C-alpha cells in the first residue's frame, strides 16, 4: 500500500514506529554508571535446558575500554557491532589514540534512517533496524553511558534499562539511584531489580554482567566471581 | 528509467492471458494466405483502403528482408515495422561473420528469439502481429509462421488474421504437392477471394513469389493478368 | 462492447479484445485544441492552411503559429497539445540535420515521416511513459517524383495521401474532400488554394477574414517553403 | 482512478495531474505585466502575512540575466528552481555562442525543461507560472508567458495570479502601444491598487521593476522616488 | 482517500498533503526563539524534560565560527543538514580565502531541500531550523521549512505552543534595535517563559543560549553558564 | 598553401592556391581550399587535410542547427566561436589554420583568425599558410585603408602571385571569392592570367 | 511503480511460492513424455502434439535436441522458454570444454541449468519458465543416466520416470513392470510401446504420433540415434501381436 | 622475432579431387629441442583440416577456440560448415585482435561436402584471406618450399604422385632450416580415405 518512506497525519513514519514497537518483544537488559565505572547486565533467558548458555553473547565488546549491551533482533545487532569496531580502528589508525564513547554513539547513531528503495545505493538497507543499544565505558572524562534508538536519537544516562519490562524497571531504578553510589551497590541493586522483574529464578548461567573502571579494561564476570556474588547477596 | 517487473504472469490455471490477448489482436487483422509449390512460394495479402483520399503506392505490407527473402503480416503495422528493422539488422550480420546469405531457419529462429524476450522481460507488452516468412536455399523452398509467443512453425499451406479457420478449412481440400508455382497463385487468390466482401482489383490485394531468382513482390500490371483468370 | 480485466485503462496492455485502450484516448486528446488543418497537393504545388483563432486581442498574434519550417524545403502543420508538437518539431529538426551530416544529401518526407513513427510506436509500449497527443502533416517536393503530403499519428501509423485533413472535423471535412477527387485531378494547378479554402471554410460557415488563417507553399519553380503574406492571402479571399 | 498520475489519460483525453498543479498556481496572489515602446514594466502585489518579517522576504522579481527580468507566481520552491535553471541556459549560451542569449530563445528553452515533467510516473509537474521580459536595440521590448503544463506565447500585457480575470479586464482598457514606461508604472501601480482585495488580506507590499532603454538594456528595481510618487498617485486615482 | 501517501501527487485542490504532514511533525518539539539587535542575534532554547535521570540534549549546534543553527524536529535530519552546511562554509574558505554569507548559505539550503519534494520514493526533511550570523551587513534571524521557501525574519518563534511567543515578540519589537545584549537575551528569556504552562519557570539547566555579534564568535552557553543571565526575571 | 583575406566596406575578398603536396611530390594541383560554412560564410584551411575538412564539416552541422532553430541568418562572430572552441579542445591532437570570412546584415564584412592554438582575433586583412611567410614585407607596404573592390581584387592577385613565385609548396591556379549582400563571386585566374611581376635578368 | 506490480517472487501465506505451482500445473496439460533406463543405454519417448496434415517434417525430431556429443533431452510446457534453455545448456556445455579438454559430466549440466532456474525465483520481478526436462547421456564415471528438473529448480536422478499428461497414471503402471538390473533395450523398448499405449485417450498409437530416440555406446564411440517410422511401426505390430495372443 | 621462437613448417597442395597437407614435428625453444611430437594439423571436420604454424602457446589457443566455435555453429545449424565459410570465420576471429593479435598463421585443406571440390588457403595473422589453386606454404622454410613446388608441382596429379611430391619438397625444404625437422607427417583427403603416413627424416 504504502512505501517506506511515508509520514502520517501526525508526522509520524510507520515503519520506524513499528520497529520500535519490535523491542517491547525482547529481553530486558539494565545499565547504571557511577564515579567509579559502569555495569551491564542482561536477562538470557534460555529456551530450553538442551540448549548451551554459554552461547547466547548479548554483551559484546568494541574496544579496550568500550562494552554495549543489545535488545532486540540480535541478527540485526551484528552489523552495526562491525562497524562500530571497524569505526574505532581507524580513529586509533589515523589519530594515535583512541576514541571517545560520544563519538562511537554518534557514528553509529547516522546509519539509522538510512533507508529506501529508489537511487539510494548500490546494496543499501530495505528498511530500520530493530535493536536497541547501551554503550559504556571510560575517557578523558570518566565513566558514561548512552542509549540508541532506531530512529536515531542517542541520550546521555546514568541509569538505563531498555526492554520488555523497562516501565517497571524504571520505576525502581529511580527510587534506588542516587548521585552518591558505590560500583558493588550498584551491582548488588542491578541483580535485584533482575531477580525483581524476571520469569525464572535468578542464578548464575541465565544472566551476564560486566563492568569497566578507570584502571581496568573491559571485564567479563566468571561462572565463579558471578556465583559468588551471586550467593554473597 | 523504466519498470523492471514482468507485466505478463501465470494465472491459477496456468495461462498467459496476455499473450492470448495478443493473439486476439492478431484475429482481428486483414486475411493474409501463403502457399509452398514445387518451385516457389506464394504470399497474397488484402491490401484495402479505408477511402479513396489514401494514396496506395506509399505504403506496402510485403517486404524483402535479403535478396532470397520475403514476409507478410497480420495484427498491428507499428509492430510489424520494428520486426523488419530487427530482421534486416539480423541478416546483416550473419552475412558478415560468415559471408554467406543467411537461411530462412535461422532468419525465423532469431525473429523468434527476440519475440520472446517481449514476452518476459520488465514493463514492456507483447508484439500484436503474427509473420510469414519465406525462402529459398540450397534448392528449396521454405515456409514458417511465427506467433506473438515465439512459437515457429513449418507448413504447406496456411491463412492467417480475420477468417483463417474456413480459409484453412477450404485450403486443405484443393493443395496438391505437385502443384507448380502459376498454378498455386490460382489457388491462392481464390481462396483470399472467397471472404473479400467487395470487387477485387489490382489495388485491393498484394502478391508476392519467390522461386529460384530471388524475391520480388508483383506488379499491379501482372497482378491484372492474374487476376482476369 | 470490449470487456476490461486488470489495469486495461490505465496503461498500454492488450484488453481482452487486445484494442489498447489507452491509445484510443490521445486521438480524443488530439480533439481539445479546437482547430482543423487541411492540405492539398498539387500537380506542380503542396499548400497547407491552417485556422488561427486567437482568444482575446492582448496576446501578440505573431507568435501564434502552427506552421513550422523543418528544413529549407520541408514544412509542417501540427494540431493537438501545443508543447507536445513543440517537442515533435525539434525532434524532426535534428533527425533532419542529422541525416545530412551522416550521408552527405537532404532527407525525403517519407523517410522524415517513418522516423517520427517509430520514436512514437516506442511510447504505445512501454509503460512508464504515455503517448503524445498530437497529430503532424508534412509536405515537400521530391526531386525524383515531386510534390508530397504526409500524415503521422499518435499510434505510429504514417500514410500518404492525396489530400488529407486533421481536427476537429475530421470527418465531414474529409466527406467534401471525397467529391472532389473525381474529376481534373481536384483543380491540379496553382490554384488549389482555392479548394483548401473553400473546404476549410463550407463546414465551418466563417468566410474568413484577411487575417483568420495562414497559409504555406513549396513549388517545382521555387522549392523553398514559403509563408504567403496577408495581402496575397487577402487577394486570394477577395476573389473568393 | 485517473487522477494519480502524469502518464494516464483520462476517457477524454486530459490530464487531471497538469490540472491540478494548474489550480495551485489559480489560487496565489497576483502579478501583472505591460509591455511599452520604450521598455517593460513587471509589478506584483506581495503578501505581508505577519509584522514579524523583514520587508524583502519573498521577493518575486529575479534577474535571470543581465538583461532579462522575471516575475513569478505560484510556489516559491518550484520558482526559485526554474530560475536556476533558466541562469543555467543562458550562461551556458553566452560561453558557447559569444553573444546574449534571445529571449525567444530562452523562453523556449525553459518551456521544454517545464514540458518534459509531464509525461512521466516518476516525476510531477512544477506548481508555478511566470513572465520574463527584455529590451534589445535589435528587437526592442517583449514579453512572455510559460504555464506549468509548458506552453509559451507572446502578449502585450499578462495578469498571472488569481485576479487574472479582474487584472486582465481592466488592463485592456490602457492603450499601452503608445504610452512610455514613466507613464505606464503609475498605471501598473494604480491596477494592481484596484484589482487588491482589502478584506481578506489586510496589508500587502509593492514592489516595481523594469527593464527598458533608460536603464541602457539592464534589468533594474524601480528606484524608491518614483515608487513613492506612483503609490501616491494610485490612492488619488482610486478615491 | 488515495492522495495522502505519495510526495508526487496534487489533490483536487493543487496541496500536496505529504509536505503538509511533514510540516506537522515540525510543530511537535519544543519552542524557540530567536531575535536580533543593531550588533548581536541571539538564540534561546527550552531542552524538554525526556525523564527523570538523562541529560536533555543538544538543541543549539556551530555552524562556523559566525553561524549557529537551533533545531525542532527529526534530530537524525537535523544533523544530517548540519553536516551539509558545515561542509558548505569549509568548502568557500578554502576556495575564496573568507567567510560565507548567511543568505547565500540559506540559498543552498533551500535549494537542496527542495528537490526531494518532487521525485518519486522520496520524503521531505522533517526538521524546520532558525540560523543566526554575522557579515559586513550585520546581523540575520533566518528561518526555514520542510517545504523548501525560507523568510527572513527580525524575531521568530518555532515548535508547539509558540504562538503565545509570537504574540509577544510583536507586541514587544518595537525596542529590539536599540536595546542592549542583557536586554537583549532577558527579552528572550521572557518571551519563552511565555510557551510553558503554569507549573514550572525557567530553572538552570533547561535552557541553552547562543550568541553572535560583532567582535565575538558563536558561542554556546553551559548548564550553570546561563546564572548570570536568569537573575533578574521576576 | 596559401591564403588571404582584405577587407572592404560591403563585404571581404577571400583567396587561396591549390596545390596539395606530399614531400617533394603533388598529389592535386587543383585543390579547393575555400569552403563554404553558411550561405554567407566561407573559410579558408591550411595545415592538415582530414583536420580541416572533419572541422568545417562539424561547425557546418552545428551552425546550420543553430540558425534553423533561432530563424534568422546567422553571425560571423559565431561561425568564429565555434571554430574557436573545436580548435582549443583539441588543440593538441588537430593541425589547422583557419581564416573565417563573411557578411552579417548587423556588421557586413569582418574577417577573423584563428591559429592554430585556439586563439581567436580580429582583423582588417590576415594571411596564413606555408608561403605567407614571404609577403609580410609587401602587405605591410602595399595595404591602404580605405580600397574598393576592384582594388582589393588586384591586391589579392598579386599578393598571391608573389607568394607562389618563391615557395615551393604553393603554386596552381588562384581562386578567388568577393562575399557581400548580394551574393558570391568565384573566379580562377589560370595560365597566362596569373599577373607576372619583372625577374631580374643578366 | 508500486501500483502495478505483481509480487512474483514472495511467500505465501502458508510458506507456498504461487507462481511457481501455477507454471506446474501448466506443465501439467503439455503433451507425454516417457524415458525408461537399461543395461545397454537410455531411450527416451516423447508423443507429437501437432499432428495437422498441413504440416512440415523438415526436422529431425520435435522434441530431442541433442545437446552434446553425449547428451540429449526433452521438453514439456512452453516452447518458447524451452529454446532459450536449450541455447543456454549448450553453452554450458563448449564453456566445460575448453576449460578442460574433457566432456562434461551429465551430473554438472543439469545442475549448472537448475542454478538458472532456481535465481528466477528469489530475485528479479520476472517470471519463471514454465518448463520440465529430461535428460540422458554417459560419463566416464557412471555410465548410461536419466535425470529430470522442474520450475523451481531441483533435479534428481531415476530409472523410469515420465512427465506430461497422465504422468501419474504412467508412473503407476511402470512401478509394477520395471525389474532392476535385468532389462535390456529391447524389453524397455516393449515397456514403453506398451505404456504409451494406454496412457494416451486415442484408440491405439499411429506411428506418427510418435518419436523415440536412443542412446548406446559402440567402438568406443556414442550413438545418439532417433528411430525410423518403420521401425515404430514393426515394434507396434509386434505389440499388437504378443498382447492380442494372450487373450 | 616472435614467430620465429618455435619454428615450424606447413605446407598444402592440391591435385586432382584430392588434397594434402603435411607438416613437421619438432617443438623446441630458441635453440634447443625439447620434443619430437608436437602436433601441428587439427581435424576440423570429416574431410577439413587445418594446419597452424607460429607460437605454439597461440597454436593451441586459437585451435581450441576455433573448435568451440564450430561445435556451437554444427549443433545450431544441423550440417556440418564448408571450406569457405571456416576461412571467413577464422579471418573474423583473428581480426578481433587487430591490435595484439595472435602470432599464427594458419592454413586450411578440405574437400566440398556435395561436389568433392578440392580447395586450398592461407591466411596472415590478422586475417587476410588468400586462396591459390596450387598450393601454399608457411613458417621458417617458406623460400626453401616456394623453391621446390614451383619446380615440382604438375596439373591434374594422381594421389600417388601427389604424396611423392608433397613428401620429397618437405624433407629437402626442412633439411635446409635449422629449427625445423625430426621427422614430417602427412594426410592425404581423398574422397572416401584419409591416410596418414610417417617419413624418416634427419635427427640432427
Amino acid at each position: 500500500d504504502r512505501g517506506v518512506n511515508t509520514f502520517s497525519p501526525e508526522g509520524r513514519l510507520f515503519q520506524v514506529e513499528y520497529a520500535i514497537e519490535g523491542h517491547k518483544l525482547g529481553s530486558t537488559a539494565i545499565g547504571i554508571q557511577t564515579s567509579e565505572g559502569v555495569c551491564l547486565a542482561v536477562e538470557k533467558r534460555i529456551t530450553s535446558p538442551l540448549m548451551e548458555p554459554s552461547s547466547i553473547e548479548k554483551i559484546v565488546e568494541i574496544d579496550a575500554h568500550i562494552g554495549c549491551a543489545m535488545s532486540g533482533l540480535i541478527a540485526d545487532a551484528k552489523t552495526l557491532i562491525d562497524k562500530a569496531r571497524v569505526e574505532t580502528q581507524n580513529h586509533w589508525f589515523t589519530y594515535n589514540e583512541t576514541m571517545t564513547v560520544e563519538s562511537v554513539t554518534q557514528a553509529v547513531s547516522n546509519l539509522a534512517l538510512q533507508f529506501g528503495e529508489e537511487d539510494a545505493d548500490p546494496g543499501a538497507m530495505s528498511r530500520p533496524f530493530g535493536v536497541a543499544l547501551l554503550f559504556g565505558g571510560v575517557d578523558e572524562k570518566g565513566p558514561q553511558l548512552f542509549h540508541m534508538d532506531p530512529s536515531g536519537t542517542f541520550v546521555q544516562c546514568d541509569a538505563r534499562a531498555i526492554g520488555s519490562a523497562s516501565e517497571g524497571a524504571q520505576s525502581s531504578l529511580q527510587e534506588v539511584y542516587h548521585k552518591s553510589t558505590t560500583l558493588k551497590e550498584a551491582i548488588k541493586s542491578s541483580l535485584i531489580i533482575l531477580k525483581q522483574v524476571m520469569e525464572e529464578k535468578l542464578n548464575a548461567t541465565n544472566i551476564e554482567l560486566a563492568t569497566v573502571q578507570p584502571g581496568q579494561n573491559f571485564h567479563m564476570f566468571t561462572k565463579e566471581e558471578l556465583e559468588e556474588v551471586i550467593k554473597d547477596i | 528509467r523504466g519498470y523492471s517487473f514482468s507485466l505478463t504472469t501465470f494465472s491459477p490455471s496456468g495461462k498467459l492471458v496476455q499473450i492470448e490477448y495478443a493473439l486476439a489482436a492478431v484475429a482481428g487483422g486483414a486475411p493474409s494466405v501463403g502457399i509452398k509449390a514445387a518451385n516457389g512460394v506464394v504470399l497474397a495479402t488484402e491490401k484495402k483502403q479505408k477511402s479513396i483520399l489514401y494514396d496506395e503506392r506509399s505504403v506496402h505490407k510485403v517486404e524483402p528482408i535479403t535478396k532470397h527473402i520475403g514476409l507478410v503480416y497480420s495484427g498491428m503495422g507499428p509492430d510489424y515495422r520494428v520486426l523488419v528493422h530487427r530482421a534486416r539488422k539480423l541478416a546483416q550480420q550473419y552475412y558478415l561473420v560468415y559471408q554467406e546469405p543467411i537461411p530462412t531457419a535461422q532468419l525465423v529462429q532469431r525473429v523468434a528469439s527476440v519475440m520472446q524476450e517481449y514476452t518476459q522481460s520488465g514493463g514492456v507488452r507483447p508484439f500484436g502481429v503474427s509473420l510469414l516468412i519465406c525462402g529459398w536455399n540450397e534448392g528449396r523452398p521454405y515456409l514458417f509462421q511465427s506467433d506473438p509467443s515465439g512459437a515457429y512453425f513449418a507448413w504447406k499451406a496456411t491463412a492467417m488474421g480475420k477468417n483463417y479457420v474456413n480459409g484453412k478449412t477450404f485450403l486443405e481440400k484443393r493443395y496438391n504437392e505437385d502443384l507448380e508455382l502459376e498454378d498455386a497463385i490460382h489457388t491462392a487468390i481464390l481462396t483470399l477471394k472467397e471472404s473479400f466482401e467487395g470487387q477485387m482489383t489490382e489495388d485491393n490485394i498484394e502478391v508476392g513469389i519467390c522461386n529460384e531468382a530471388g524475391f520480388r513482390r508483383l506488379t499491379p500490371t501482372e497482378v491484372r493478368d492474374y487476376l482476369a483468370a | 462492447r470490449g470487456s476490461s480485466a486488470g489495469f486495461d485503462r490505465h496503461i498500454t496492455i492488450f484488453s481482452p479484445e487486445g484494442r489498447l485502450y489507452q491509445v484510443e484516448y490521445a486521438f480524443k486528446a488530439i480533439n481539445q485544441g479546437g482547430l482543423t488543418s487541411v492540405a492539398v497537393r498539387g500537380k506542380d504545388c503542396a499548400v497547407i492552411v491552417t485556422q488561427k483563432k486567437v482568444p482575446d486581442k492582448l496576446l501578440d498574434s505573431s507568435t501564434v503559429t502552427h506552421l513550422f519550417k523543418i528544413t529549407e524545403n520541408i514544412g509542417c502543420v501540427m494540431t493537438g497539445m501545443t508543447a507536445d508538437s513543440r517537442s515533435q518539431v525539434q525532434r524532426a529538426r535534428y533527425e533532419a540535420a542529422n541525416w545530412k551530416y551522416k550521408y552527405g544529401y537532404e532527407i525525403p518526407v517519407d523517410m522524415l515521416c517513418k522516423r517520427i513513427a517509430d520514436i512514437s510506436q516506442v511510447y504505445t509500449q512501454n509503460a512508464e511513459m504515455r503517448p503524445l497527443g498530437c497529430c503532424m502533416i508534412l509536405i515537400g517536393i521530391d526531386e525524383e517524383q515531386g510534390p508530397q503530403v504526409y500524415k503521422c499519428d499518435p499510434a505510429g501509423y504514417y500514410c500518404g495521401f492525396k489530400a488529407t485533413a486533421a481536427g476537429v472535423k475530421q470527418t465531414e471535412s474529409t466527406s467534401f474532400l471525397e467529391k472532389k477527387v473525381k474529376k481534373k485531378f481536384d483543380w491540379t494547378f496553382e490554384q488549389t488554394v482555392e479548394t483548401a479554402i473553400t473546404c476549410l471554410s463550407t463546414v465551418l460557415s466563417i468566410d474568413f477574414k484577411p487575417s483568420e488563417i495562414e497559409v504555406g507553399v513549396v513549388t517545382v519553380e521555387n522549392p523553398k517553403f514559403r509563408i504567403l503574406t496577408e495581402a496575397e492571402i487577402d487577394a486570394h479571399l477577395v476573389a473568393l | 482512478g485517473y487522477d494519480l498520475s502524469a502518464s494516464t489519460f483520462s476517457p477524454d483525453g486530459r490530464v487531471f495531474q497538469v490540472e491540478y498543479a494548474m489550480k495551485a498556481v489559480e489560487n496565489s496572489s497576483t502579478a501583472i505585466g505591460i509591455r511599452c515602446k520604450d521598455g517593460v514594466v513587471f509589478g506584483v502585489e506581495k503578501l505581508v502575512l505577519s509584522k514579524l518579517y523583514e520587508e524583502g522576504s519573498n521577493k518575486r522579481l529575479f534577474n535571470v540575466d543581465r538583461h532579462v527580468g522575471m516575475a513569478v507566481a505560484g510556489l516559491l520552491a518550484d520558482a526559485r528552481s526554474l530560475a536556476d535553471i533558466a541562469r543555467e541556459e543562458a550562461s551556458n549560451f553566452r560561453s558557447n555562442f559569444g553573444y546574449n542569449i534571445p529571449l525567444k530563445h530562452l523562453a523556449d528553452r525553459v518551456a521544454m525543461y517545464v514540458h518534459a515533467y509531464t509525461l512521466y510516473s516518476a516525476v510531477r509537474p512544477f506548481g508555478c507560472s511566470f513572465m520574463l521580459g527584455s529590451y534589445s536595440v535589435n528587437d526592442g521590448a517583449q514579453l512572455y508567458m510559460i504555464d506549468p503544463s509548458g506552453v509559451s506565447y507572446g502578449y502585450w500585457g499578462c495578469a498571472i495570479g488569481k485576479a487574472r480575470q479582474a487584472a486582465k479586464t481592466e488592463i485592456e482598457k490602457l492603450q499601452m502601444k503608445e504610452m512610455t514606461c514613466r507613464d505606464v508604472v503609475k498605471e501598473v501601480a494604480k491596477i494592481i491598487y484596484i484589482v487588491h482585495d482589502e478584506v481578506k488580506d489586510k496589508a500587502f507590499e509593492l514592489e516595481l521593476s523594469w527593464v527598458g532603454e533608460l536603464t541602457k538594456g539592464r534589468h533594474e528595481i524601480v528606484p524608491k522616488d518614483v515608487r513613492e510618487e506612483a503609490e501616491k498617485y494610485a490612492k488619488e486615482s482610486l478615491k | 482517500n488515495q492522495y495522502d501517501n505519495d510526495v508526487t501527487v496534487w489533490s483536487p485542490q493543487g496541496r500536496i498533503h505529504q509536505i503538509e504532514y511533514a510540516m506537522e511533525a515540525v510543530k511537535q518539539g519544543s519552542a524557540t526563539v530567536g531575535l536580533k539587535s543593531k550588533t548581536h542575534a541571539v538564540l534561546v532554547a527550552l531542552k524538554r524534560a525526556q525523564s527523570e535521570l538523562a541529560a536533555h540534549q543538544k538543541k543549539i549546534l556551530h555552524v562556523d565560527n559566525h553561524i549557529g543553527i537551533s533545531i525542532a524536529g527529526l534530530t537524525a535530519d537535523a544533523r544530517l543538514l548540519c553536516n551539509f552546511m558545515r561542509q558548505e562554509c569549509l568548502d568557500s574558505r578554502f576556495v575564496f580565502d573568507r567567510p560565507l554569507p548567511v543568505s547565500r548559505l540559506v540559498s543552498l539550503i533551500g535549494s537542496k531541500t527542495q528537490i526531494p519534494t518532487q521525485r518519486y520514493g522520496r520524503r521531505p526533511y522533517g526538521v524546520g531550523l532558525l540560523i543566526a550570523g554575522y557579515d559586513d551587513m550585520g546581523p540575520h534571524v533566518f528561518q526555514t521549512c520542510p517545504s523548501a521557501n525560507y523568510f527572513d525574519c527580525r524575531a521568530m518563534s518555532i515548535g508547539a505552543r509558540s504562538q503565545s511567543a509570537r504574540t509577544y515578540l510583536e507586541r514587544h519589537m518595537s525596542e529590539f534595535m536599540q536595546c542592549n545584549l542583557d536586554e537583549l537575551v532577558k527579552h528572550g528569556l521572557r518571551a519563552l517563559r511565555e510557551t510553558l504552562p503554569a507549573e514550572q519557570d525557567l530553572t538552570t539547566k533547561n535552557v541553552s543560549i547562543g550568541i553572535v555579534g560583532k567582535d565575538l564568535e558563536f558561542t554556546i552557553y553551559d548548564d550553570d553558564d546561563v546564572s548570570p543571565f536568569l537573575d533578574g526575571l521576576e | 598553401t596559401t591564403i588571404m583575406a582584405v577587407q572592404f566596406d560591403g563585404g571581404v575578398v577571400l583567396g587561396a592556391d591549390s596545390r596539395t603536396t606530399t614531400g617533394s611530390y603533388i598529389a592535386n594541383r587543383v585543390t579547393d581550399k575555400l569552403t563554404p560554412i553558411h550561405d554567407h560564410i566561407f573559410c579558408c584551411r591550411s595545415g592538415s587535410a582530414a583536420d580541416t575538412q572533419a572541422v568545417a564539416d562539424a561547425v557546418t552541422y552545428q551552425l546550420g542547427f543553430h540558425s534553423i532553430e533561432l530563424n534568422e541568418p546567422p553571425l560571423v562572430h559565431t561561425a568564429a566561436s565555434l571554430f574557436k572552441e573545436m580548435c582549443y579542445r583539441y588543440r593538441e591532437d588537430l593541425m589547422a589554420g583557419i581564416i573565417i570570412a563573411g557578411w552579417d546584415p548587423q556588421e557586413g564584412g569582418q574577417v577573423y583568425s584563428v591559429p592554430m592554438g585556439g586563439m581567436m582575433v580580429r582583423q582588417s586583412f590576415a594571411i596564413g599558410g606555408s608561403g605567407s611567410s614571404y609577403i609580410y614585407g609587401y602587405v605591410d607596404a602595399t595595404y591602404r585603408e580605405g580600397m574598393t573592390k576592384d582594388e582589393c581584387l588586384q591586391f589579392t592577385a598579386n599578393a598571391l602571385a608573389l607568394a607562389m613565385e618563391r615557395d615551393g609548396s604553393s603554386g596552381g591556379v588562384i581562386r578567388l571569392a568577393a562575399i557581400q549582400q548580394s551574393g558570391v563571386e568565384r573566379q580562377v585566374l589560370l595560365g597566362d592570367q596569373i599577373p607576372k611581376v619583372t625577374i631580374s635578368t643578366l | 511503480s508500486r501500483r502495478y506490480d505483481s509480487r512474483t517472487t514472495i511467500f505465501s501465506p502458508e510458506g507456498r511460492l504461487y507462481q511457481v505451482e501455477y507454471a506446474m500445473e501448466a506443465i501439467g496439460h503439455a503433451g507425454t513424455c516417457l524415458g525408461i533406463l537399461a543395461n545397454d543405454g537410455v531411450l527416451l519417448a516423447a508423443e507429437r502434439r501437432n499432428i495437422h496434415k498441413l504440416l512440415d517434417e523438415v526436422f529431425f525430431s520435435e522434441k530431442i535436441y541433442k545437446l552434446n556429443e553425449d547428451m540429449a533431452c526433452s521438453v514439456a510446457g512452453i516452447t518458447s522458454d524451452a529454446n532459450v534453455l536449450t541455447n543456454e545448456l549448450r553453452l554450458i556445455a563448449q564453456r566445460y570444454l575448453l576449460q578442460y579438454q574433457e566432456p562434461i559430466p551429465c551430473e554438472q549440466l543439469v545442475t549448472a541449468l537448475c542454478d538458472i532456474k532456481q535465481a528466477y525465483t528469489q530475485f528479479g520481478g520476472k517470471r519463471p519458465f514454465g518448463v520440465s526436462l529430461l535428460y540422458i547421456g554417459w560419463d566416464k564415471h557412471y555410465g548410461f543416466q536419466l535425470y529430470q528438473s522442474d520450475p523451481s529448480g531441483n533435479y534428481g536422478g531415476w530409472k523410469a520416470t515420465c512427465i506430461g499428461n497422465n504422468s501419474a497414471a504412467a508412473v503407476s503402471m511402470l512401478k509394477q513392470d520395471y525389474k532392476e538390473g535385468e532389462m535390456t533395450l529391447k524389453s524397455a523398448l516393449a515397456l514403453a510401446v506398451k505404456v504409451l499405449n494406454k496412457t494416451m485417450d486415442v484408440s491405439k498409437l499411429s506411428a506418427e504420433k510418435v518419436e523415440i530416440a536412443t542412446l548406446t555406446r559402440e567402438n568406443g564411440k556414442t550413438v545418439i540415434r532417433v528411430l525410423k517410422q518403420k521401425e515404430v511401426e514393426q515394434l507396434i505390430k509386434k505389440h499388437e501381436e504378443e498382447e492380442a495372443k494372450a487373450e | 622475432s616472435v614467430m620465429s621462437y618455435n619454428g615450424g613448417a606447413v605446407m598444402a597442395m592440391k591435385g586432382k579431387n584430392c588434397v594434402a597437407i603435411a607438416a613437421d614435428r619438432r617443438f623446441g625453444i630458441q635453440a634447443q629441442m625439447v620434443t619430437t611430437d608436437f602436433q601441428k594439423i587439427f581435424p576440423m571436420g570429416d574431410r577439413l583440416y587445418i594446419g597452424l604454424a607460429g607460437l605454439a602457446t597461440d597454436v593451441q589457443t586459437v585451435a581450441q577456440r576455433l573448435k568451440f566455435r564450430l561445435n556451437l555453429y554444427e549443433l545450431k545449424e544441423g550440417r556440418q560448415i564448408k571450406p569457405y565459410t571456416l576461412m571467413s570465420m577464422v579471418a573474423n576471429l583473428l581480426y578481433e585482435k587487430r591490435f595484439g593479435p595472435y602470432y599464427t598463421e594458419p592454413v586450411i585443406a578440405g574437400l566440398d561436402p556435395k561436389t568433392f571440390k578440392p580447395f586450398i588457403c592461407s591466411l596472415d595473422l590478422i586475417g587476410c584471406p588468400m586462396v591459390t589453386d596450387d598450393f601454399v606454404v608457411s613458417g621458417t622454410c617458406s623460400e626453401q618450399m616456394y623453391g621446390m613446388c614451383e619446380s615440382l608441382w604438375e596439373p591434374n596429379m594422381d594421389p600417388e604422385h601427389l604424396f611423392e611430391t608433397i613428401s620429397q619438397a618437405m624433407l629437402n625444404a626442412v633439411d635446409r632450416d635449422a629449427v625445423s625437422g625430426m621427422g614430417v607427417i602427412v594426410h592425404i583427403i581423398e574422397k572416401d580415405k584419409i591416410t596418414t603416413r610417417t617419413l624418416k627424416a634427419r635427427m640432427d
